[PDB]
């Protein structure tokens, strides 16, 4: 019953919303925040109020659309504004009024309604009364209420409710539980009204169910004297649990302050003002604070803070910084550490050991802040260094198992490191000089290592960052001794499991010229190899065939290693692995590629050294003969002609003809051909042809390629399908499929030329932000998420993707609601080329006219048009489009921190069943898309047209911005973590070959890739010298995305216009 | 084609320069420019030739011999070319290029390259030289003006909205006042200090006009100095009037029906010698000549497959 009933909101408000395309009116406008409340939508509805400001200043007091934003602050300066210019009206003096019972201002709106009472006409008078009433709750001004209570109708639910409280100030018991169950009454009839006020009071109708129900609590309270600690605690689970607005909850302890006074409950007053002070309303923090220190305003503000409550003190101080006042801060913090040191060691009588402890702990936090803010307010330089390092140490002391502290120490040793390292490349710009650095590098880099172990194994499961700084100063400074001694150290220490995370960085680096830094990661890795071989098997079989011979000697000692306990597991893993890189590009495809380029080089660029490189690693491919059927198959229809196309290659070798060297590629062309016209009749592949060897694979112990964790049962390859579907693009995958050991089926592509991996460490890199978005309340409450899928290399040409099911491509859903629809699915383009044929070569201002030409000539709905036909309800359609909003928002903040370019329609997809968005293909990464020669991308993502128009309309002011900033918000916050990961591979020796193709010392290059991260997660992104806040430079961005003037340069086949 | 006293030039997207006879409609000849658009069009002082700016090059075709192909094509400059000007004396040729550089260019010499540069940050939108004929006024895309100073090779830069790209400028006959017109829509204007005996040449601020809300396209005085005109992605071309910096009139060509399309910009504007006509330029394929103290359409030249961005309208003697 109640499921039907949102299903008919969600059907109206797409015809709803239909209507407001047809033409935006006010009568649309109220029409459709209202159904949007409804429907549960708060973030939605608050885009549309939006829209409604920025186009229709019409219900415009400034300060009632203020109003309307809940933004009580600006409203009430801006009521004063219009008041002190005009007379008394009647109307403002309420809305005056709203703002400051909002603001929980008891103490000036009891003022500001008594000293105008011949100006309260009836109407004015009614409403008066109502905020009157709680302005004098709040002040405990007991007759005032009664006098204005007194006012206020007991037909009202707000006039029964105030009856309720003012009897058991008097101990009334009877008379206010009579009072509560029809205040209850009062408004379960009110709320069947719904038009009063539809969600502020819906939502709000839970502050006071909770309010009366509290208020059942409290009335249990004063007559249960056994129930004190029962009720307490209910009160204090639901307060941690328990998530209501500053506002809400000013009240939700005015219930409660009728029977305990905050003296007796600071772990809670203090809980709730440190949450005042989290949301930013300082004054009101300050003002709950000032009540528990029984002492202060900054009155005597010359004076020492009260130490009497060492906690209560600690919350001020930190308030105090979070105002302006921040040296004052600082000096109360360095004199209240020297006191709280003094009232440990003189003043313990053994007999309080609990309270040493909790003191201990309290002084670690301001020894961390010590140490924070000394760092805000001087810098990193020679005389802060070893001041902070004190404090941190000091901070390590006294709570010794605080993974907190021991980050910060390891952090300010690594930051010192730096600063010196920074200093020195400064020096060089403009041998005593190395041998001082020497020891000064040294006299950091051991204690990081150190407090980076501490604090890993005081994460456990998040310690990702901790691990990877851990491999920075191992990688970078683990040959000297000392370092080296600290590492061997910690690596005994820290569990195994740690290691697992980071696994492809390890592997990385196994061919280290450093002897001492080599050693320690072959140790490692052979342990790792020890306990849950799975996790290395794959990446080692890699490694092991690698043209560079360092690296495939040293994976094999492993694996050598390995077999003694993993034998037949380390075998099927190389074979297995084996014939997939026979699978991913048979012997006729290598031959394809192989002959464009040697055709390039001597034809077309008159290279035969270069030729002669590329067609004999393929001639002694082929001398080890056919071993499979298809491999056969093929070197029965060319095998003859190559290798006497290889001998007329040696008669030149020996001649230097032209002559000679003509029959060779006379040959060449032959089979060249042959190939081409037999290539796309691939759109299948046999595995009893094409690798038997795989087919006859039953019940392996080898796990299913990325399913292995520890936590889970090993899924392993049962079998492998028989045929594999060939998907007809340039490259050509194979869509292979395994059964696993546990039922299910795990399909994945099977890739030829295509380095996996980057979009490797980018998955990773998701892993990480996926656990920040996790972990952030907001974040969680939204469900805010990236679609990962498994990348496994297999080599540098090859590797497996997992296939997520249910999704096509945004190209897909488009080419098949075109054609459904009869629409020439290339439209925009074919209209641009008819108006200017020329359209490449255009000024900026004449493209942007042909791009808004081909706009303005289309339908701009399609993406949401197929999305409603699609669904099989309304209600499902909308859950899907609040889906799709956030998810397609997460992988734009993301995208742009990544810089991820090349985000045309065929590599970003939906869900069709969630609705959600998932983006394939990180190929151009950093700024890379934007630095090329020819069509440089003006994007920071895709925020396209039909994008736009699939979300809601006021879609960009409603979810999509609203996620944004949360998304940013976490990045901004964790930006050390994202930052570790992103210098992880920026500085992978393996993978810097991205960004020297800006051409179509590298350390200079990497450096300011890792800047212009650094700039975005700081908002330096803009202009150097300003900083922007999160909601301007997500707006400045949103701009950027959606600026026809960048759109328009965009190569064609990104679909500006989609 | 250089016989007739009215030269009227007509060039776009269609792959042609075609010449028009003012007082007819009839198209005179057309002249094949392939492999670009035609970004601007300007007649050299003495009527010899005419030059089509285009991309990455410079065409340059006859007016007194009827029916050849291009004299003279500079090549070798990447990006577009977007403004064209000559100097009265024949000889040099200025151009504003996509690639940052103001360039002039020697016309009674051989070398395919040009004999100064002037390089700024942004892509160049226009150039117009000072009657004067000692400074080359230069805007960006940044939204920067600079004036060269032909004489000193001194710059001097002044910005009026900031961030915005200045997308046309212009300076009366008489040199008293300078416009500029940006991709907001806005028409600035400055008066013109004459220390030019000793090179000054002061600019002082006296009014922003908000001629449109579109990107405005181009901005051009009438030989009397009476009149400024503006054209606009509006569908528009807008008169106004020097002595109030009112508008005068109003040449448009909107559909009359909220739901056409935008059926073509008004990409350029050439006044007539006695200031009574002025010429149009529009992506509907057709030039207009129409009466400037009216706003009537007189005349309407008809010719072009695909859309116009250039005029070029001569009166001497």
């Amino acid at each position: 019953e109640r499921a039907a009933k949102c299903r008919a909101y969600a059907k109206a408000l797409h015809y709803k919303e239909l209507e407001f395309q047809k033409g935006p009116t006010p009568a649309i406008l109220e029409s459709l925040i209202s159904i949007n409340n409804k429907l549960q939508q708060p973030e939605a509805a608050a885009g549309v109020l939006e829209y409604a400001m920025k186009h229709f200043g019409e219900l415009e007091i400034q300060a009632t659309w203020y109003e309307k934003l809940h933004e009580w602050e600006d409203a009430l300066v801006a009521y004063d504004k219009k008041m002190d210019t005009n007379k008394d009206d009647p109307e403002l003096m309420l809305g005056r009024m709203r703002c400051l019972e909002a603001l929980g201002e008891w103490g000036q709106l009891h003022q500001q309604c008594c000293e105008k009472w011949t100006l309260v006409n009836d109407e004015t008078q009614a409403k008066m009364a109502r905020m009157a009433a709680a302005a004098a709750w709040g002040l405990g001004q007991w007759d005032s209420m009664e006098e204005y209570t007194c006012m206020i109708p007991r037909d009202t639910h707000d006039g029964a409710f105030y009856r309720a409280v003012l009897a058991l100030h008097q101990d009334l018991f009877s008379l206010a539980q009579q009072c509560i169950d029809k205040a209850r009454d009062l408004l379960d009839a009110e709320l069947t009204a719904m038009a009063g006020e539809s969600y502020s009071r819906a939502y709000g109708a839970m502050v006071s169910c909770h309010m009366l129900s509290e208020l059942e609590e409290v009335i249990q309270y004063k007559l249960v004297p056994e129930r004190r600690e029962i009720i307490r605690q209910i009160w204090w689970e639901r307060l941690q649990g328990c998530q209501r607005i500053v506002e809400d909850w000013q009240k939700i302890l005015m219930v409660r302050s009728l029977v305990v006074s905050p003296h007796e409950d600071m772990r809670t007053w203090l809980k709730y003002a440190s949450l005042c002070g989290k949301s930013g309303r300082l004054a009101l923090a300050h003002k709950t604070l000032v009540l528990l220190l029984g002492v202060d305003p900054s009155r005597q503000l010359d004076h020492p803070l009260p130490t009497v409550h060492p906690q209560v003190t600690y919350a001020y101080m930190k308030n105090m910084w979070k105002s302006a006042r921040k040296i004052d801060a600082f000096q109360h913090m360095q004199h209240f550490v020297q006191t709280m040191q003094q009232q440990a060691q003189h003043a313990i009588a053994t007999e309080d050991q609990q309270h040493k402890q909790e003191l201990h702990k309290l002084m670690a936090r301001c020894f961390l802040k010590l140490g924070e803010w000394q760092l805000n307010l001087q810098g990193i330089n020679e005389s802060t260094i070893p001041k902070v390092l004190q404090y941190y140490s000091a901070a390590t002391e006294h709570d010794r198992s605080w993974y907190k502290a021991w980050h910060a120490w390891a952090v300010m040793n690594f930051e010192a490191v730096l600063h010196y390292k920074h200093q020195n490349q400064a020096r060089d710009e403009k041998k005593k000089v190395t041998e001082d650095l020497s020891k000064t590098l040294l006299m950091y880099t051991v204690p990081a290592v150190q407090g980076f172990f501490r604090s890993i194994s005081l994460s456990r499961g998040n310690n990702l960052q901790d691990t990877l700084r851990v491999l920075t100063l191992w990688f970078d400074y683990g040959h000297w001794p000392d370092v080296n001694e600290a590492l061997v150290e910690g690596v005994k220490a820290i569990q195994i499991d740690t290691w697992l995370q980071v696994i492809p960085q390890l592997i990385a680096r196994i061919d280290t010229p450093r002897p001492l830094v080599g050693r320690l990661i072959h140790q490692l890795l052979t342990d790792i190899g020890r306990y849950h071989p799975q996790a290395l098997i794959y990446p080692l079989t890699v490694a092991s065939k690698s043209t560079t011979t360092a690296r495939h000697n040293a994976a094999n000692k492993i694996l050598k290693n390995m077999c003694e306990h993993s034998n037949t597991l380390v075998q099927q893993a190389m074979m297995v692995s084996e014939e997939l890189i026979r699978v991913a590009i048979l012997w006729h495809e290598m031959w394809h590629e192989g002959l464009e380029e040697a055709s390039r080089l001597y034809f077309g660029e008159r290279n035969v050294k270069g030729m002669f490189e590329v067609l004999e690693p393929l001639h002694a491919m082929m001398e080890r003969g056919p071993q499979t059927l298809k491999e056969t198959s093929f070197n029965q229809a060319y095998g003859r002609d190559l290798m006497e196309a290889q001998e007329w290659c040696r008669k030149y070798m020996k001649s230097g003809n032209v002559k000679d060297l003509t029959q060779a590629w006379d040959l060449y062309y032959h089979v060249f051909r042959r190939i081409s016209k037999q290539l796309p009749q691939l759109t299948s592949l046999e595995l009893q042809y094409v690798s038997p060897k795989l087919l006859m694979c039953r019940d392996l112990e080898l796990a299913v390629p990325g399913t292995y964790d520890p936590n889970q049962p090993i899924i392993r390859i049962q079998s492998i399908a028989p045929s594999l579907q060939v998907i007809t693009s340039k490259q050509r995958p194979r869509k292979l499929t395994l059964m696993g050991s546990n039922g299910h089926e795990f399909v994945f592509l099977l890739k030829g030329h295509e380095d996996l991996r980057q979009d490797e460490r980018v998955m990773q890199l998701f892993g990480l932000v996926n656990t920040l978005l996790a972990n952030d309340p907001t974040s969680l409450r939204k469900n805010l998420s990236i679609q990962r899928y498994a990348v496994i290399p297999l080599s540098t040409n090859s590797g497996l993707i997992g296939w997520v099911p249910h999704c096509d491509t945004l190209h897909a859903l488009i080419r098949d609601y075109r054609e459904k629809k009869k629409i020439l699915l290339n439209i925009e383009h074919r209209i641009m080329l008819r108006m200017a044929p020329d359209y490449d070569h255009l000024t900026l201002m004449q493209k942007v006219e042909v791009f808004e030409h081909a706009v303005n000539n289309t339908a701009g709905d399609d993406l949401a048009k197929l999305l409603w036909l699609k669904s099989p309800s309304s209600e499902v359609w909308f859950d899907r489009r609040t889906n799709y909003t956030r998810s397609l928002a997460v992988m734009s903040m993301v995208g742009y921190i990544l810089g991820l370019g090349d985000r045309h329609p065929s590599n970003l997809m939906l869900d069709r069943l969630s609705g959600k968005i998932l983006h394939i293909d990180f190929g151009d990464c950093f700024e890379v898309a934007m630095t090329r020669e020819k069509f440089p991308e003006k994007i920071p993502f895709r925020l396209t047209r039909m994008l736009t128009n699939a979300m809601e309309v006021t879609g960009l002011d409603g979810n999509y911005r609203i996620t944004c900033h949360t998304v940013m918000e976490v990045l901004r916050e964790h930006k050390d973590s994202v930052m570790a990961v992103l210098e992880a591979f920026v500085y992978d020796p393996l993978l810097n070959w991205r960004l020297m193709d800006t051409n179509t010392a590298l350390n200079k290059k990497a450096i300011q890739i890792i800047n212009r991260v650094r700039d975005k997660l700081t908002g330096r992104d803009f202009s150097h010298d300003d900083t922007l806040d999160v909601p301007t430079q997500v707006e400045l961005l949103i701009k950027q995305a959606t600026s026809h003037e960048n759109l328009c340069q965009c190569y064609i086949g990104w679909c500006p216009f989609w | 084609v250089g016989s007739d006293p009215v030269i009227l030039a007509t060039a776009g997207y269609d792959h042609t320069v075609r010449f028009w006879q003012a007082h007819s409609g009839i198209c005179t000849r057309t002249v094949q420019h392939q492999d670009s658009q035609v970004n601007a069009l300007e007649v050299t002082p003495d009527r010899s030739m005419i030059a089509a700016a285009g991309y990455q090059h410079i065409r340059m075709y006859d007016l007194n011999s009827n029916n050849p192909n291009p004299i003279i094509s500079y090549d070798g400059v990447n990006k577009n070319i977007a403004s064209v000007g000559f100097h009265e004396d024949g000889r040099w040729m200025y151009t504003g290029g996509e690639d940052c550089t103001a360039r002039i260019w020697d016309l009674r010499s051989r070398n395919l390259q040009c004999q100064r540069i002037f390089q700024v940050n942004a892509p160049i939108n226009c150039v117009c030289l000072h009657p004067n004929q000692a400074e080359l006024i230069v805007g960006d895309q940044s939204g920067a003006i600079h004036i060269w100073d032909l004489k000193t090779d001194h710059n001097e830069q002044l910005i009026p909205e900031p961030e915005v790209s200045i997308t046309s400028a212009h300076i009366d006959p008489d040199a008293s006042y300078m416009a500029a017109v940006n991709s907001t829509g806005n028409c600035y204007v400055w008066n013109l200090t004459g220390g030019i005996g000793d090179e000054v040449t002061q600019l002082i601020p006296k009014t922003k006009i908000p001629a449109h809300t579109r990107y405005a396209l181009q901005c051009r005085f009438s030989p009397d100095s009476t009149l400024l005109a503006t054209c606009s992605a509006d569908q528009t071309c807008k008169i106004w009037r020097t002595s109030n910096f009112s508008l005068m009139t109003e040449l448009s060509i909107k559909s009359g029906n909220p739901g056409e399309s935008s059926r073509g910009w008004m990409w350029g504007c050439a006044f007539s010698g006695d200031s009574q006509y002025i010429v149009t330029a529009s992506s509907d394929n057709l030039a207009r000549l129409w009466c400037v103290e009216t706003g009537e359409i007189k005349r309407e030249y008809g010719g072009h497959q695909k859309a116009v961005v250039c005029l070029a309208f001569n009166d001497s003697v």
